[PDB]
């Protein structure tokens, strides 16, 4: 509507918690005044309680929820206002609000309440799963916090309850927030956390808040508090999660208010007792003082403190409260004097008592020199200054009733429990450096203060005498007699405020900004006081709802952080842009015209001299004055500063900035105006230079970064650099470091001394030792890199950190914090900078780091690489790296030209069969299948075709395939793929041309080696992962079907270069091999991505220059636009925000009416996004534009999704997709986009490989995701990033593909470069080659040195190592360098693999297989792994023992998606019959450790986690029988058998229950305790029932029984035979050759039965001759069974002892199958 | 006439840090670097000093004092005519408004070992039109210590201050002017026999075609402008790659943050 622009300014109550609303005060009934010479006193008696009517009995703790007694363990009753809580409190969850005087109980409420949310957690075992919830307790002093941790941590620590105050750092801190339950802080600390913006906080599992001395909502610190409750209430409807909110509040108007404010039911939970409900009741004075005049009001004040304490001396301790540190002393010199005088001294001490010799020994003794001066006569002072020791001398001897007169600050007034008879608060005037002069006492620290009167059970009334100016006797009176109502100063705060909401997201407009603000306490007082705050009543009654005047004060304060930069508001939509600077202003708690100030005046070139300037020129110093009588010792200190100021002592600025250079220099100033200001400067100087710091580092300003990480640490150390850093060991004396200093020598000088010289060096020796440990305590890293070229513009650096200090966490805790910065040639820019946080577990570990940089030609002299210390002074390491040897790799050459070929016909096949393939799916091929159909089909010869994801190189291959056909009619083509995921999409397509259509046979690699060789037999297309294929591979020499193959197809090839791409380069280097060894060739056909260097890859595949196909980027054939767009926002949930619009504009840019993806970090972004697109649909020029079919198609859709959320976006055009979808949900979602219903969809990064729709827009928002292994952001590998940009590609439906990139700025070039241009690839074969050469020395391939190396010389790696020697380490490319780097290479492989066991070296040069290596290589089973199997099995090894055993092989690094999960899990460990050490989160290891408890034991279920217990299940088996065969080999039998049983357990997910009932489907464990009643335990004896009695046993379903019965015919039913052959003639050490015969019985025909199992499998069996007792394993055959079939077993005569032996024959599949027959062998 | 009656009492107003605040502007000028092109004939050597260490040099400087840094470069591959400054060296020093006062030691690092010696750069508080006898003395006297000095291959390159900018002139000496400042020994503006025909314009070029590089005391900094008592010609020094501090870094003038904080 017209909006009105307001001045906030004059809607502000200046006075803040000093704005008195009331107009009038009337007094408790006999009160009374009193006139005296210059100041009147008001006398009001003490109230007389209520009589306890309401029969209101003390609930006694023995009445309470027996769980909650135990948080009053030592208490008989609760008190009065507990008694009338506790049902509200304990038996609810109502949001609460209590009112009651200072002193009644309230904290005591909210313990109860915090009990209730306690209870909410404990389970059957008694403990509290204290990992499920926090509770945050917001208390508005640190002092009183710190009392409450230890009052609420004493209570509680009978329930294992953790409670903590955050502390000032940030990253130990959460660490430890993790452990602590329940959170004591301030409401600023806990608004600035909630205000950074992080998934992973656990802010989630907050419950309960707690908001103590809510009154503070009328403070200037109160629209902290508004701010707070609004977000959480907001959040909580956000969420649909609840969060209990109790208050805490004095006694005052508009509590009604408060609680509308807290959404406390008022009937509920609403309860106001008044200041009768005192426990001790409080005659109060208060001295009102007309005088004037400074020096006659000073003398006047002393007066009458002297006068009252006479009333109480020797009668009553009096505890009299002053504004000041120094004022304590000066105060209670006065009054002891003034009595000295006056000869009263006596009164306050009887001669005749040990109190009066306590005092003079503890003086005597005491430190202080005012303590000692005034403890003799009673007298003591009490302050923050003071030492811990000596304030608890005073709280301890004021507690005994030793002191009588206790002058004292307002930190003892919160921070510790200490009551007295008579409280004076001497003078209400303090000085606040905020507001630049003399204020009056905050309205808290007054009520507390008073609340001190009276000792609750020493005294039966108390005495408050309050002093003050006569003008204010009417204020302190009304907030003293629950009178001063309680306002709201939100107006003042609203800019700053609004802006946090900003940035969170949780306000994306002005109408957000209106609903937002309804949430605020100013909202309640505006709609029920609204003259008050500036609004007139016809003003209310034509606004009822004030929607206008929120409107305008939104509106206004929009504007205010527009312009200054914060934020960009669109007037006419309303709407609201975060910003970088807006960002910082929020999470660094800056006010908006400072970070303008700083955004203004900051410049790479600044100077340490305006560094000082723009930093004293922030806002929160604007009332800061340079009054006359300080410009004296500021001259003084404005001459010798050692940073020059350039403006006049006249100027605020340079008082600031002197006062900053005096705190660093750690000076005594003199003025107490001048010492108060240094404080609150340099308090706040702290974060605003962080603030700065980032910044400045976000930028790349070098120089200005290095300064200002330095005035940082100069803040927070209180020195400057030139300082010894060796001060900042507090616990080395001043004295030595000052005679190092004084020595001047560089400090690295003392590195080369030992504890000797270093002694001689500073002129005293007694101190060489220590200093020596010091030195090598100090924090010191060495750095060395590779250079590693990708191009000649882009560099890949690795960087080595290697630890170079003694560690000791009294001195680095542990983590010790730095920053990788890599500078340019000048140093004056950050290309590349990042955090690298050392902890104490890796103190002596290398740590690498990898990252790009720019280069140009001709190449720069040098880059460096500094590290340096987050918090330590004088702490880093800069390495030039130079580039005076650095290889560049050769340009790349141009692509191969696209010829304008004719359009390529079907009919160009001439095979009426092969044309139906493709006859109605389009007339013509595409331009690229156009120009090397030719090659393809037409010759023999090895073809690479490189071109653009989308270009249609599959059916390239079909080309090949349909030639291999036609020569060969059993030909066998063999296809790799890299993915899973697309090797399911082909083999669907490929079944459906080649066997649907042409009638050949297609079959897919399921792992499996049994199944997988007579695949590979009888298909003539057989599709495989890389893995699937090295598998059967490696055994070629023993496969004809391996050689026999006419035709080897490579997709993805440029995967290579990637993470697995190890595998893939080995068997393509594999099946050249052959090809040469069998001399009739195997066809080889690559397909890649748009390779620059595609020339070598084709020539290490054998490809003719006339048949390699290196096409560009351009020449997609869907012409792609691609359009990259910057953000310039470090912080990545706030970088998202920003993102989330242009995601929308993007749409309506690009493709306003065509499909769309949008590809999102994380499966919790997909919903958002899907949602946000809904939203901003809504306010848009189109609404429901996404839907375009009607409704009512959509509602079958709709019935099947669980997920209701997915159903509400479906309807409105918008779809998502994330792992944790059921798979039909996924499919659901994609056929309606398929299928042109919905335009949108959301779809996760993690399915960019397994989608199988397309669109005509992609935009890919963010390119960075959370690992949660390793805690931080990790870049989209660009494999990825081209396979997303693939997705942009419909070449029936479009003209052209639009692709959007969203990334932060600092990623916008690589994607230039690595996106418009092919891409180089490299090899990492050489850190992959320990199993691959322990594979080839098993087959024999390798069996010497030599023969690794020409092994090597058929890879792609060998090929890359010529043309970019760098990369690999080379720093030459001649034949000897080569050889060289081969040979070391070799060597240390084998080296590896020898000290492993896995293979033997003879003579230094021979190579020969080891029994570890043969399991490894036939398992295909890491050779680490088997290597820890070897030294963590034993002779006798618990199932439990193997159960962890396999869980920590290394084929298990791959879930830490969840951390909490396995929070969740310490619970689940409890349950799971074994028993281990310990849990420890946020190791893929245990996620397998108990994910494998929950499957053998068939528990619970997930979504992501089902999918990541069938990965799990993919290796188990392999695992468990390369256990067998260690345990086998060693010859320990107990053990083998045990883990054969594990294969049962792990296939039929059962324990060792003896009831193998639970195999059968349909089986409860009531079919088996009915079962086991009528004698069934075996599925033998169901089947042998009568088919009714069986039927009467279990209740049965026709398709269950059914089942049931499918299961029995397929359950093996073997019987067995053993013969002995020899049986009466052998000898000792000789032949005993045993003969096993199997027959199967009935018929076999199908796999294993196995649901809960999720790959096929093929029953397989173990023979094994043993002896129990002995444990001695003799001999074992592996076999399978089709029916019949006989095997033979191998054994030695051990002695002529003539004994028995068991004979076991064991199941890999089955439970309750395995036969043991004992036969007893003489020998002869 | 006041005694006593109209007291008025002395503020120091020490001198060092009005021109470290105007050393805090030494960035202005180098947008505005001019090279004198009085020199003719196109006869001799033609030196390249790339922008990057100019600028560099320029911002670590001070307006009064001066400062030098040694010259050291190569020719392209097929023009030896042409000198490319390739490094700029600064080694512990002093200076005032007329001179500079360097170690008798010449840089030594094996990263120099490939480059030849081209001379020095100083900078200069006012444009001359003569070169310095000064400076004659002290290019002849390095060049009788040091044989690695050609008198036909090595140069002066004066940085003068005008306000507003810098300009750039380059001289080297003649075999006269050689034999006079070798055994010169009057420090003075003026000292017998000093002739214009000791030395000769030089032809100069600023390149933004290639960058040039600092190397700088290992174990202390350049400047010893604050720590003269702890300067001696004798003093010797190692190297390493990296950039300068400019002239009023905090580790420049330790005494000031030690000496404040001791008030
Ligand atoms: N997770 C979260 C929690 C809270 S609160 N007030 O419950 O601590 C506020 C905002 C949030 O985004
Ligand atoms: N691997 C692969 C490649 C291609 S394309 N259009 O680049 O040739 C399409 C589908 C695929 O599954
Ligand atoms: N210029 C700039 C850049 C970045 S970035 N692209 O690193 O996130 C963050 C803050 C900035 O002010
Ligand atoms: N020599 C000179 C040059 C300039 S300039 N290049 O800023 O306009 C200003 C004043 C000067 O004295």
């Amino acid at each position: 509507a017209p909006r009105q622009v307001l001045d906030l300014e004059d809607l502000v109550f200046t006075q803040g918690s000093h704005f008195m609303a009331n107009k009038r005060c009337q007094l408790p009934d006999g009160s009374f005044r009193r006139q005296r010479k210059g100041y009147e006193e008001v006398h009001v008696p003490a109230l007389k309680p209520k009589p306890f009517g309401s029969e209101e009995q003390l609930l006694p703790v023995e009445k309470l929820p027996k769980y909650a007694q135990a948080g009053f363990e030592g208490f008989k009753t609760l008190n009065r206002i507990q008694s009338k809580l506790y049902r509200a409190a304990l038996e609810t969850d109502e949001n609460l609000l209590l009112c009651a005087p200072t002193g009644a109980g309230k904290t005591n409420v909210a313990l109860m309440c915090m009990l209730r949310e306690i209870g909410k957690h404990i389970n059957m075992d008694g403990t509290i799963n204290v990992d499920d919830f926090k509770i945050i307790y917001i208390a508005p002093m640190r002092s009183l916090v710190q009392e409450m941790v230890g009052s609420f941590g004493k209570r509680l620590a009978t329930y294992g309850i953790t409670v903590a105050e955050l502390t000032g750092d940030h990253q130990l801190c959460k660490e430890e927030i993790s452990a602590t339950q329940i959170i004591v802080c301030t409401p600023e600390k806990w608004d600035i956390i909630t205000r950074k913006g992080g998934e992973r906080t656990y802010t989630q599992l907050v419950r309960l808040i707690i908001l103590d001395e809510i009154h503070l909502l009328h403070d200037d610190r109160g629209p902290v508090l508004e701010a707070l409750v609004a977000r959480a209430i907001r959040n909580i409807e956000m969420t649909q999660e609840d969060v209990r909110l109790i208050g805490l509040s004095a006694t005052l108007p508009n509590y009604e208010d408060v609680a509308t404010f807290l959404r406390v039911d008022p009937a509920k939970g609403l309860f106001y007792f008044d200041n009768s409900f005192r426990p001790v009741p409080l005659e109060q004075t208060y001295v009102g003082i007309t005088e004037k005049k400074a020096i006659k009001r000073f003398q006047i004040m002393n007066e009458i403190v002297y006068e009252k304490i006479m009333e109480h001396a020797g009668k009553n301790q009096v505890l009299v409260f002053v504004h000041s540190r120094k004022e304590t002393g000066k105060t209670a010199r006065a009054i002891r004097d003034m009595c000295l005088e006056k000869d009263t001294l006596g009164l306050f001490l009887r001669e005749g008592s040990a109190s009066t010799e306590v005092l003079r020994t503890e003086a005597e003794q005491c430190k202080n020199l005012e303590l000692k001066d005034l403890l003799p006569y009673g007298f003591a002072i009490h302050h923050a200054g003071m030492t811990r020791v000596d304030r608890t001398l005073v709280e301890d001897l004021f507690a005994d009733k030793h002191i009588q007169v206790l002058v004292s600050t307002a930190t003892l007034a919160w921070g510790v429990n200490l009551p007295a008879h008579t409280v004076i608060i001497k003078g209400t005037q303090v000085y606040s450096p905020e507001k630049g002069r003399w204020t009056e006492l905050g309205a808290l620290d007054i009520l507390q203060m008073l609340g001190r009167a009276g000792r609750p059970q020493y005294d039966t009334k108390g005495e408050g005498i309050l002093i003050t100016s006569h003008g204010e006797l009417q204020y302190y009176l009304s907030l003293l007699n629950q009178q001063l109502p309680i306002e709201s100063q939100m107006v003042s705060k609203l800019p700053d405020m609004l802006n946090a909401e900003i940035v969170l997201g949780n306000v994306q407009n002005a109408k957000d900004a209106v609903n937002w603000l309804g949430y605020a306490y100013l909202y309640i007082r505006m709609l029920r006081s609204p003259t008050l705050y500036g609004i007139s009543h016809d003003d209310l009654k034509g606004d009822p709802l004030l929607d206008q005047r929120r409107l305008d004060l939104v509106h206004t304060a929009a504007l205010m952080l527009d312009k200054n930069n914060l934020v960009k508001y669109d007037k006419k939509t309303g709407n609201f842009q975060v910003t970088e600077l807006g960002r910082i202003a929020s999470h660094y708690y800056i006010t908006n015209d400072t970070v303008q100030t700083y955004n203004q005046l900051l410049k790479p070139t600044l100077s340490e001299i305006e560094l000082f300037r723009v930093f004293s020129l922030s806002s929160e110093f604007k009332n800061i004055t340079v009054r006359e009588e300080e410009k004296l010792e500021l001259q003084k200190l404005l001459e010798r500063v050692p940073i020059p100021v350039k403006e006049s002592i006249e100027e605020p600025s340079a008082k600031i900035n002197v006062l900053l250079q005096a705190f660093i220099s750690q000076l005594k100033l003199e003025g107490f105006a001048l010492m108060a200001d240094m404080v609150y400067v340099t308090q706040s100087a702290g974060r605003l230079m962080r603030a700065i710091f980032e910044i400045v580092l976000n930028r790349g300003w070098a120089q200005l970064t290095d300064k200002t990480l330095n005035l940082c640490k100069m803040i927070d150390k209180r020195m400057w650099q030139s300082m010894c850093p060796l001060r900042q060991f507090r616990k080395l004396p001043e004295e030595v470091v000052k005679k190092i200093e004084k020595k001047n020598f560089p400090f690295e000088r003392l590195y080369d001394l030992n504890h000797n010289e270093i002694g001689e060096l500073i002129r005293m020796p007694k101190m060489g030792k220590t200093i020596h440990k010091y030195v090598h305590l100090f924090p010191k890293l060495e750095l060395s890199v590779h250079l590693q070229p990708i191009t000649r513009s882009t560099l890949k650096v690795e960087l080595t950190i290697t630890p170079d200090f003694q560690w000791d966490e009294k001195v680095h805790g542990s983590s010790e914090a730095f920053w990788i910065l890599v500078e340019d040639v000048d140093s004056e820019v950050i290309l590349h900078h990042e955090y690298f946080l050392l902890k104490a577990k890796y103190a002596q570990d290398e740590h690498l780091i990898t990252f790009f940089v720019p280069v140009f030609e001709p190449l720069p002299p040098q880059y460096f690489i500094r590290v340096v210390s987050d918090r330590w002074l004088s702490c880093e390491t800069q390495l030039p790296v130079s580039f005076r040897h650095l290889i560049l790799p050769e340009k790349y050459p141009p692509p191969t030209e696209l010829l304008d070929l004719q359009p390529l016909p079907v009919s160009a096949l001439r095979n009426s069969a092969f044309e139906s393939l493709y006859q109605d799916k389009f007339p013509f091929f595409n331009p690229i299948q156009t120009q090397v159909f030719n090659t393809v089909y037409n010759s023999d010869d090895n073809v690479f075709v490189g071109a653009p994801t989308g270009s249609g190189k599959t059916i390239c291959a079909e080309f090949a395939i349909l030639r291999m056909l036609l020569q060969s009619s059993e030909g066998r083509c063999v296809y790799i793929t890299p993915m899973e995921a697309l090797a399911e999409q082909v083999y669907m397509d490929w079944y459906e041309k080649f066997q649907d259509r042409l009638n050949k046979k297609v079959v897919l690699l399921t792992g499996e080696t049994s199944t997988d060789l007579k695949l590979l037999g009888k298909g003539n297309i057989i599709i495989s992962t890389p893995e699937k294929w090295d598998i059967l591979s490696r055994r070629w020499k023993q496969r004809k079907n391996v050689q026999n193959i006419n035709l080897f197809v490579v997709d993805e090839v440029h995967l290579i270069g990637g993470e697995n791409g190890p595998v893939l380069e080995v068997i393509c280097s594999r099946m050249r091999y052959i090809s040469s060894q069998i001399e009739r060739p195997i066809r080889i056909v690559a397909l890649s991505s748009s390779l620059s260097n595609a020339k070598d890859v084709a020539h290490w595949l054998g490809c003719s220059a006339t048949s390699t196909f290196n096409f560009h980027p351009n020449v997609r054939p869907v012409p792609l636009e691609l359009h990259i767009q910057g953000f310039n926002i470090s912080h990545t949930q706030t970088r998202l925000l920003s993102m989330a619009k242009p995601v929308y504009h993007a749409i309506t840019k690009h493709s306003p009416k065509k499909p769309v993806i949008v590809f999102v970090p994380s499966r919790k972004q997909t919903r958002l996004t899907a949602i946000d697109i809904l939203t901003t649909c809504a306010a848009d020029i189109q609404r429901q534009r996404f839907l375009h079919c009607t409704e009512k198609d959509l509602i079958p859709y709709l019935e099947k999704l669980s997920d209701s959320t997915l159903k509400e976006t479906l309807l409105n055009g918008v779809g998502y997709l994330h792992e944790g979808l059921s798979p039909m949900e996924r499919r659901l979602v994609e056929q309606l986009f398929s299928s042109g219903a919905i335009q949108v969809v959301v779809a996760s990064r993690s399915l960019c490989w397994g989608m199988n729709v397309a669109a005509h827009l992609v935009i890919i928002m963010d390119t960075q995701y959370y690992n949660g292994k390793i805690h931080a952001y990790v870049d989209y590998p660009i494999y990825d990033v081209l396979q997303m940009v693939g997705h942009a590609n419909r070449p029936l439906q479009d003209d052209e593909g639009r692709c959007v990139i969203m990334c932060q700025g600092s990623k916008k070039d690589f994607f230039k470069k690595f996106l418009y241009e092919p891409l180089p690839v490299e090899s990492h074969l050489d850190h992959c080659m320990h199993d691959h050469f322990n594979a080839e020395i098993v087959t024999k391939t390798i069996e010497n040195k030599q023969d690794a190396v020409d092994y090597l010389t058929w890879t792609f790696l060998y090929r890359r190592m010529t043309q970019n020697p760098n990369y690999y380490n080379l720093q030459g490319i001649s034949h000897r360098h080569l050889s060289d780097h081969l040979s070391e290479l070799v060597e240390q492989t084998l080296s590896d693999l020898e000290q492993s066991k896995c293979i033997s070296i003879e003579d230094e040069m021979d190579v020969a297989p080891l029994n570890l290596g043969m399991i490894a290589a036939y398992y295909y089973i890491n050779y680490t792994t088997i290597e820890l199997f070897s030294m963590s099995l034993n002779a006798k090894t618990k199932v439990r023992g193997l159960i962890e055993i396999i869980s920590n092989a290394a084929e298990y690094e791959n879930i830490p998606i969840r951390h909490h999960e396995d929070n969740l899990l310490r619970q689940l460990a409890q349950k799971v019959p074994h028993k281990l050490n310990n849990p420890k989160f946020n190791d893929p290891h245990v996620k397998t450790n108990l994910l494998l408890q929950a499957h053998l034991s068939r528990m619970q279920l997930s979504a992501e986690l089902q999918s990541d217990t069938e990965e799990i299940l993919s290796k188990a088996i392999r695992l468990i029988q390369a256990c067998v065969d260690v345990l086998s080999s060693n010859g320990w039998l107990s053990p083998a058998l045990a883990a054969m049983e594990l294969a049962q357990m792990v296939t039929q997910a059962m324990w060792s229950k003896d009831s193998y009932l639970k195999q059968l489907p349909h089986f409860t464990s009531e079919h088996i305790k009915r079962c086991t009643d009528k004698g069934v335990e075996s599925v033998f004896d169901i089947m042998e029932m009568e088919d009714e009695e069986r039927n009467a046993l279990l209740q049965l379903t026709d398709s269950q029984i059914a089942d049931v019965a499918r299961f029995c015919n397929r359950y093996p039913n073997i019987e067995l035979s053993y013969e002995v052959v020899d049986k009466d003639s052998i000898r000792s050490g000789g032949p005993v050759v045993v003969l096993v015969q199997l027959e199967r019985e009935e018929e076999v025909t199908g796999p294993v039965i196995a649901p809960l199992f999720p790959q096929k499998r093929e029953e397989g069996w173990w023979v094994v001759i043993g002896d129990a007792k002995s444990n001695s394993l003799i001999s074992i055959k592996r076999l399978t069974l089709q029916q019949k079939a006989k095997v033979k077993l191998d054994f030695v005569a051990p002695a002529t002892g003539a004994h028995n032996y068991t004979l076991y024959f064991m199941s890999d599949a089955y439970m309750g199958c395995d036969q043991e027959y004992k036969f007893s062998v003489d020998v002869k | 006439g006041p005694l006593g009656s109209m007291t008025q009492t002395f503020s120091s107003k020490t001198e060092w840090r009005v021109r470290a605040i105007s050393a805090a502007n030494l960035h202005l000028r180098t947008n505005h670097i001019y090279v004198s092109s009085d020199d003719i004939k196109e006869t001799g050597y033609t030196y390249i000093l790339p922008k990057n260490v100019l600028k560099k040099f320029i911002c670590i400087s001070d307006l009064r004092a001066q400062i030098a840094g040694y010259l050291y470069g190569v020719s392209p591959p097929d023009n030896p005519q042409v000198k490319e400054i390739r490094c700029i060296v600064m080694v512990p020093q002093w200076g005032t408004h007329q001179t500079v006062h360097l170690p008798g030691q010449l840089p030594q690092h094996e990263y120099l070992k490939e480059m030849e010696p081209l001379g020095w750069i100083h900078t200069q508080p006012n444009e001359s039109p003569q070169l310095s006898p000064q400076d004659v003395t002290t290019h002849a006297k390095i060049m009788a210590d040091n044989p690695s000095w050609d008198g036909e291959k090595t140069i002066i390159i004066t940085c003068s201050f005008t306000p507003g900018s810098c300009t750039l002139t380059a001289y080297k000496l003649t075999p006269s002017g050689y034999e006079w400042g070798r055994q010169n020994t009057d420090k003075g503006n003026n000292p017998k026999g000093y002739l214009p025909s000791h030395y000769e314009r030089v032809q100069m070029l600023l390149s933004d075609r290639f960058l040039g590089f600092f190397m700088v005391p290992a174990q202390s900094s350049w400047n010893y402008n604050f720590m003269g008592v702890r300067h001696d010609p004798n003093m010797k020094y190692e190297l390493q790659l990296a950039n300068p501090k400019e002239f009023y870094h905090e580790v420049h003038r330790p005494s000031h943050f030690l000496n404040f904080a001791l008030l």
